């Protein structure tokens, strides 16, 4: 259940997760998630800017509870401190990139915590 | 006499025929429906609007029972909240789990009622329908899986939009909404079905998936791409325009507008001026500043003086803008002020407002027994016009003919040759549609304004005020009914003409200016082979189309959608557009850099803020300052005296609208002309599928 | 929690199964839920004295 | 010196307007059959006095005050404009 | 790991990554959106 | 009508708390400088008594002059007490903001604001 | 049973309504009104000049030993001709029950001090002051307590802005903290969240 | 008690800066009913706000900023007069917008079925 | 499947890419930009077509809860594919 670095998910078949509904970005109590979306060239409902400030989070997690399929997430990561305050305002390739790193053990907390939601 | 009903216990007077439905309005109780809207007909197919009456042990449907005396309506009753439990159960049952994907996300009328009129938990256990998605253009997307068959589409098509290609086939849970066929429905007012839709089954295409509605920020101005004026909301995001919606005003626009006042704000994106431009040596436009730009436009005007001084105005200009050029101009004794449309200056011209004006106000075709359109095409030019014509046409059997070429009105009308002989013969009498107009007790005859700009417009005018002079004199002369009207089809034109701007472009052909200013001016009436050689011109504007093209300096403007600024429709009404977003780059607000010329030329205008230039508007003519004010005073018989002295022969040309079909309504305007949704519908309508 | 899904969210995979439960999840983790008007002042014994909101 | 432009702006209802109104309603047809090409436009004012706007050339405007006038003042302080006295 | 494999994409990183903090390889934010709003350009051709 | 009255019961007691609390401000200021070591001159100080006293000098309601002298003595004991530090008392004298333009030529040329 | 629905208390309600009734009785002079919430909360509603008797009467009664001061605050309410609401909440350990008293006032209008009937009263007052600019009549000792020295306006007035007007930053070339012009990177996203649709017909006001 | 005729102004102490009480005009409303639901509960009270001001885009994350304080300043009133004295005693400029009902409609379901008038509907 | 702009930048999955002209390409010297090779477009595009013989389908991503909400697809154009629009994810009839 550890709330840490945020990550965003992908199907197994490598299609991101995100539908760009912006309910992470409504109940975010913080304002730390900007979304901006359009349709994309297969006409896909997809997000063209998907941002986190990590300075303004507060880790509260409302983002994966508030995501209907599964997307953003929380993962396990927590050393990530940065030398400058720029390196903390993530956007949707960081993200991706997170998410791409720590599918694993991000598919195997979901697991492991998915029966308690 | 009012009937006394119960709401609740609580006594009500209504008028028979009221419904029970709209007794709980009165109350102040809004009952829960889907099919129903106040501005349909009634269906009764949805169920939701059940309500319990004291001892009736059934239930009725609010939005179609007629109240009897002594009713008392339980609107919070254990029977009516079941009811509407049991309803949207079934909605719900088949409904598909698309919320997140659905543009109806946050302004969904089965979410918001199923959370307050229905239950939390689901009982249904089965598998769910699909429903197969129809195609009907570029302009509408149909996700039809979330149709809850209210058939508000087909009404809506039906009755509103004289459009009858829209139906449910099939019967049964398989009953389907659409064509049956692959037909576009294609009409000037088409987005009302997205509006009125209240699911997700209809969705604006352009707007798919940009934005949700609670980030939208919602700025109260009107509209702009015609002269009925149609109240709007603008919908922004992060300082953008996102989308257009339609705003109530039951005596202009009742909660409908047209495609190209909803979906052309595309074009506020593109082909947009941003930064003053000038010439180099080469004769290329390159970016300057605002300093340098000022400085050369105002040597010229200090160089120059007298009628070697002209302003032109385009369709989207303002009253502000206006009258800051006109002082500018006038500070330098030219005079050589003109729009690019033109109207009849033999006789009263514009000294007399009901001269230009539509005198029966937009509510008073309501009101009319018999309606005579000349050479205009309202369905294009005034789609609001037209809708209000075919509504008084289907509630009143109002009585339409129109003079000249037979457009596709979306109604039945009685068609009379094409030519201004016809206009000719009925003022003598001999015309059959003299006596239908003599025996009507309210007649209205509506002159279109684009059949002004032939080269016997005067001729026109004369005839149709003759026409409604011989109405006037054998039917009732007393009462406050007015049958001259004049439908005008640009913004600009009755401010313009109210701040004393002459009327077409007639002055400048007759006297080439040496400086130019085309204020907006994208019409192309006026071109460097007509204007002498090595003359200045000046084009302020907000996109590049053809002034910007053919101009020496070009200054960036304000658009609707960034200015705050005052527009007077072609019933006189006066209203004012808010900001909802602000000039890109280094444009300005027009009257601002008007002023700020003036000021750099010496000249400099006596008003420093808006409120101040509101004020000079004032001076110049009070009505552009009061603005829900619709009511004017009547000169028709001045007018009439004054047009019977100068009389002309009406050419033997056939009365041909500008606008025949609907690309020829599509692309209209600059902004029109920039949006590439607009560009979208006219590929669809001229090439089909 | 409450079994009240106009007020606590429902399970993920009633979200992900029920109409009515994305329904609520939506509306719940977007807008909320309305609470009745009016003022109240309770209080609890918090670890360092009465802890109270109003 | 050189007029450009006539504006009188007289109010629909009240009083004070009574005479602008009867100028207007009989006296306006021949006055602009004399002077066909100067522009007069007549407006509408709301609660103020009404007023005779006269602009002339580099945009010189001279306002009087018609409040209370009858129609044959109306004309004579309208004759005196075109005048010039 | 050795006793329970993750399950594997062909997504996910091959090779893991340490902080990359205070190196050329650091993390720089931009706009992932694109330009909104086009200026218009005028004529190459010149006139008069 | 008849409102309760704070302090004054009439202009002219207002005036007279009004000078008592430019008396007090006055006498401070040669205090002030030395305390926290300011930079400025006593005559710069007494000159920004004066201008903040004289920005409400269109004030005619007896109730917000007992209140603005109110707010003067709170943060005129503000003062005394060192409660403030140097950062606030140069505060009141802005000069780190840039000279915004007051000319509609100037404005127009910077941006959008009216 | 019902077991999602919070269970009522009538005794409480009686004995409550029965209170509030003893001292609308005993003091008709500044007692305007008197409620009963149906979650048994008891609310006295008085005249703005009677604070201090109705509360030393609330205090040293015997029948209403209300000796402890739970809180005391405002509300801003623009759409009043007294905009602010002072409401004070008493809480009776001899009787182990708590009570409310709600009071009005504008911007121009003092009220009087209760410190001498409650000593808790000085801080909540001094709060009241600083945060809403209600001005307490003889207070010992009346300044700001929660807001920067010489921060001007009173920031939990419904019209002052969520960010305020000025933010602070150290200037190199002056070596000090400076205050300038609020100016945000990213604004504030204002969310429209209401309903159309009435959620609560017991709450519905007559349409008027 | 003492006796003072004035209109009240309350800018001194409300310590709003100079520029943001003397170049603002507010909008006094009642707002428009979302086209996009039927429901009327978001138009009973009128509703203040300011006029719109410049929003540009950050350089860094193409964010939007402002320099308006008082852009998501919204205050709800129960009456135009209500809403017309706060913004008096204020000192803001303000324009107000007369409230817009809609008018009364006659509704007939039988109507759906006239034998020789226009109202007769093609299909249900 | 990344591309590169004319100017050495990698274009990201969304099409941006500084211009020539501009200077907010100063931040990635001496540094590099972030860009997420994986096209999720490419990918759900080699992902193939599964035929099924009914005519309405529901897709839940798989995994059951762990996927996204169930929807249910009508087969019945012949001429394309019927996509549920959570995972991007085509489902048809067979033809012939
Ligand atoms: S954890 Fe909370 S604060 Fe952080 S992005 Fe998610 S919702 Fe916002
Ligand atoms: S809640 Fe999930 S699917 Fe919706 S916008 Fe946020 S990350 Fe994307
Ligand atoms: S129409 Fe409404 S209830 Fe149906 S999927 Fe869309 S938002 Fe959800
Ligand atoms: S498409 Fe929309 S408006 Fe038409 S019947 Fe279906 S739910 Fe009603
Ligand atoms: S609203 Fe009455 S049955 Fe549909
Ligand atoms: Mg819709
Ligand atoms: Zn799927």
């Amino acid at each position: 259940r550890f709330r840490g670095e945020h990550a965003l998910r992908r199907y197994p078949s490598g299609e991101e997760r995100c539908i760009a509904c912006k309910l992470c970005e409504a109940v975010c109590p913080a304002q730390a998630i900007t979304i901006e979306a359009e349709p994309r060239a297969d006409g896909s409902r997809r997000t063209t800017r998907y941002d986190i400030d990590m300075t303004k989070c507060i880790y509260c997690g409302f983002c994966q509870e508030a995501c209907p399929v599964d997307a953003i997430v929380e993962g396990p990561n927590f050393e990530f401190s940065t030398e400058t305050h720029e390196e903390l305002l993530y956007n949707k390739e960081k993200l991706l990139n997170n998410g791409d790193k720590w599918e694993a053990e991000i598919a195997a907390n979901i697991q492991a915590d998915y029966l308690y939601r | 006499n009012l009937i006394e009903v119960f709401v609740d216990g609580q006594s009500v007077m209504v008028e028979p025929g009221t419904t029970v439905l709209q007794a709980c309005e009165k109350v102040g109780m809004q009952i829960p429906r889907f099919c129903y809207h106040e501005r349909l007909s009634v269906a009764g197919n949805c169920r939701m609007c059940l309500v319990e009456i004291e001892k009736a042990p059934k239930v009725v449907a609010a939005c179609a029972m007629p109240v009897m005396k002594g009713w008392n309506i339980l609107t919070n009753s254990e029977k009516s909240k079941k009811a509407r439990e049991g309803v949207m159960e079934f909605l719900l049952a088949n409904h598909p789990l698309d919320c997140p994907i659905c543009d109806q996300g946050g302004e969904c009328d089965l979410q918001d009622q199923s959370m307050m009129f229905g239950s939390d938990r689901s009982r249904f256990l089965e598998g769910k329908r699909a429903v197969e998605d129809k195609n009907i253009g570029p302009l509408v997307k149909t996700i039809m899986t979330r149709c809850i068959q209210c058939t508000r589409c087909i009404r809506f098509a039906s009755e509103i939009a004289g459009v009858d290609d829209l139906g449910t086939t099939g019967r049964g849970n398989d009953m389907q909404v659409g064509t049956y066929i692959e037909k576009m429905f294609m009409s000037e007012l088409s987005g009302n079905i997205i509006d009125i839709c209240p699911v997700g089954a209809l969705t604006s295409k352009p707007y798919a998936f940009t934005a949700r509605p609670w980030e939208t920020r919602k700025t109260e101005s009107i509209d702009v791409m015609d002269a009925v004026g149609s109240n709007i909301v603008v919908s922004t995001r992060t300082g953008e325009v996102m989308r257009i919606l339609p705003r109530m005003h039951e005596d202009i626009n009742e909660e409908w507008i047209s495609d190209k006042t909803r979906f052309a704000y595309d074009g506020l994106k593109r082909q947009r001026l941003t930064q003053p431009m000038i010439r180099n040596e080469k004769g290329l436009l390159t970016y300057t500043t605002w300093e340098d730009a000022l400085s050369r436009v105002a040597g010229m005007l200090q160089s120059f003086q007298g009628n070697d001084v002209a302003a032109i105005a385009g369709g989207l200009v303002d009253a502000e803008a206006l009258v800051a050029l006109k002082d500018l101009l006038n500070r330098v004794d030219s005079d050589s002020l003109c729009t690019e449309e033109v109207f009849p200056t033999a006789g009263a011209g514009t000294d007399l407002r009901s001269n230009y004006l539509l005198n029966t106000t937009i509510a008073g075709v309501e009101e009319a027994d018999v309606i005579l359109l000349v050479g205009t095409n309202p369905r294009f030019e005034a789609p609001l016009f037209n809708a209000r014509i075919r509504k008084s046409w289907l509630h009143n059997d109002l009585k339409v003919a129109l003079i000249g070429s037979p457009v596709d009105l979306t109604y039945r009308y009685d068609h009379l040759g094409d030519s201004p002989k016809i206009l000719q013969d009925i003022a003598s009498g001999n015309h059959p549609f003299s006596q239908i107009l003599k025996e009507a007790k309210k007649p209205m005859v509506v002159l279109g304004s684009s059949a002004l700009q032939r080269s016997d417009g005067t001729a026109i005018l004369a005839a149709v005020s003759n026409i409604a002079q011989n109405i006037r004199l054998s039917s009732g002369v007393t009462g406050d009914w007015k049958v001259m009207n004049i439908l005008h089809r640009i913004a600009s034109q009755v401010a313009a003409l109210d701040l004393g701007y002459k009327p077409g472009v007639e002055a400048i052909r007759k006297n080439p200016p040496k400086v130019l200013f085309l204020l907006g001016a994208d019409g192309g009436c006026i071109t460097r082979q007509d204007l002498p050689k090595d003359c200045f011109i000046i084009y302020q504007g907000h996109h590049g189309d053809v002034g910007a093209p053919m101009a020496d300096v070009i200054l960036p403007g304000a658009a609707y959608t960034e200015k705050s600024a005052t527009y007077v429709n072609t019933e006189g009404r006066a209203q004012q557009t808010k900001v909802a977003v602000t000039p890109p780059g280094l444009a300005r607000e027009d009257w601002k850099i008007i002023r700020a010329l003036s000021e750099i030329a010496g000249m400099t205008l006596p008003y420093d803020t808006l409120d101040q230039v509101r004020s000079r508007l004032e001076e110049v003519s009070p009505n552009l300052v009061r603005y829900d004010d619709v009511e004017g005073a009547n000169y028709f018989q001045q007018a009439n005296e004054l047009s019977k002295l100068v009389n002309q022969q009406l050419l033997a040309d056939p009365l041909v609208p500008p606008q025949l079909t609907i690309k020829d309504f599509y692309m209209t305007d600059s902004i029109s002309r920039a949006s590439q949704t607009m560009a979208k519908c006219v590929k669809a309508v001229t090439e089909g599928i | 929690k409450v079994d009240d899904a106009k007020v606590s969210p429902p399970k993920r995979a009633e979200m992900k199964t029920s109409m009515e439960s994305l329904i609520h999840h939506f509306k719940l983790y977007t807008e909320g839920y309305q609470v009745p008007p009016g003022a109240t002042y309770t209080a609890i014994e918090a670890p360092k004295g009465e802890f109270g909101v109003y | 010196l050189g007029l450009r432009e006539i504006r009188i702006h007289l109010c629909q209802r009240s009083p004070g307007s009574q005479g602008v109104r009867d100028f207007i309603e009989k006296r306006y047809v021949e006055l602009k059959k004399a002077n066909p090409d100067l522009p007069i436009l007549i407006r509408e004012c709301s609660d103020v006095q009404p007023k005779l706007w006269a602009r002339y050339a580099f945009g010189q405007e001279k306002n009087v005050s018609l409040n209370n006038f009858s129609a044959d003042q109306v004309t004579r302080t309208l004759e005196n404009v075109l005048s010039g006295k | 790991p050795t006793t329970k494999p993750p399950t594997a994409r062909k997504y996910i990183w091959t090779n893991h990554k340490f902080n990359v903090s205070g190196t050329p390889q650091q993390y720089v934010p931009y706009s992932t959106t694109r330009k909104k709003i086009q200026e218009w350009v005028p004529p190459s051709t010149p006139y008069k | 009508t008849s409102v309760k009255p704070i302090f004054s019961r009439d202009m002219n007691e207002a005036k007279r708390r009004v000078r008592e609390l430019y008396r007090a401000w006055y006498r401070e200021v040669p205090n002030t400088v030395h305390l926290f070591q300011l930079d400025i001159s006593v005559k710069q100080g007494r000159d920004k008594v004066r201008e903040m006293f004289m920005k409400n000098a269109h004030v005619t309601d007896p109730r917000v002059v007992d209140l603005l002298v109110i707010k003067g003595k709170m943060e005129l004991e503000e003062t005394i007490n060192v409660w403030k530090q140097r950062t606030h008392i140069m505060r009141f004298f802005h000069e780190t903001e840039a000279p915004r333009p007051t000319d509609f030529l100037s404005k127009f040329y910077v941006g959008h604001d009216p | 049973t019902r077991p999602t629905i919070r269970p009522r208390n009538d005794v409480v309600h009686k004995q409550l309504s029965a209170f509030g009734q003893y001292v609308a009785e005993i003091l008709p002079k500044y007692v305007q009104q008197v409620q009963v919430s149906c979650f048994n909360e008891l609310e006295i509603f008085i005249h703005p000049d009677g604070v201090i008797p109705v509360l030393t009467f609330l205090r040293d009664h015997t029948n209403a030993q209300f000796k402890s001061l739970a809180d005391l605050t405002a509300v801003d309410v623009p759409t009043r001709q007294n905009r602010f609401e002072i409401v004070y909440n008493l809480l009776s350990l001899r009787f182990n029950s708590r009570i409310r008293v709600k009071t009005y006032t504008d911007e121009l209008t003092p009220i009087e001090s209760s410190v001498t009937v409650y000593k808790a009263a000085n801080w909540y007052e001094r709060e009241i002051w600083d945060m809403f600019g209600v001005f307490f009549a003889n207070h010992p000792d009346l300044r700001r307590i929660l807001t920067d020295y010489g921060f001007e306006g009173h920031p939990f007035r419904k019209d002052f802005p969520l960010s305020g007007y000025v933010e602070l930053r150290y200037d190199d070339e002056v070596k000090r903290v400076v205050a300038e012009p609020v100016e945000l990177a990213q604004e504030f996203r204002k969310f429209d969240l209401n309903s159309p649709w009435e959620a609560f017909p017991a709450y519905r006001q007559p349409p008027e | 008690l003492i006796a003072v005729d004035e209109k009240l102004d309350i800018t001194t102490l409300t310590g709003v800066p100079e520029e943001h009480i003397k170049t603002r005009k507010v909008r006094i409303f009642v707002p428009a009913r979302n086209n996009m639901q039927s429901g009327v509960n978001n138009t009973k009270k009128w509703k203040m706000e300011f006029d719109t001001r410049e929003r540009w885009e950050n350089p860094l994350m193409g964010w939007s900023s402002t320099a308006d304080p008082l852009s998501n300043l919204v205050l709800t009133f129960s009456t135009k007069e209500d809403a017309v004295a706060f913004a008096e005693k204020n000192g803001w400029s303000f324009d107000v917008e007369e409230r817009k009902v809609p008018k009364p409609k006659s509704k007939s379901y039988g109507a759906n079925f006239s034998w020789n008038k226009r109202t007769r509907v093609s299909t249900k | 499947g990344v591309r590169t702009s004319p100017t050495g930048e990698k274009v990201t999955h969304t099409g941006q890419a500084y211009d020539d002209g501009d200077y907010r390409r100063v931040r990635f010297s001496d540094r590099q930009k972030e860009v997420n090779e994986n096209f999720a477009i490419d990918l759900i595009a080699e992902q193939p077509v599964s035929e099924v013989g009914s005519r309405v389908i529901s897709c839940d991503g798989g995994g059951g809860a762990l996927g996204h909400p169930r929807v249910y697809i009508n087969l019945d154009k012949e001429t394309k594919t019927g996509t549920c629009g959570y995972c991007g994810l085509q489902f048809r009839q067979p033809h012939h």
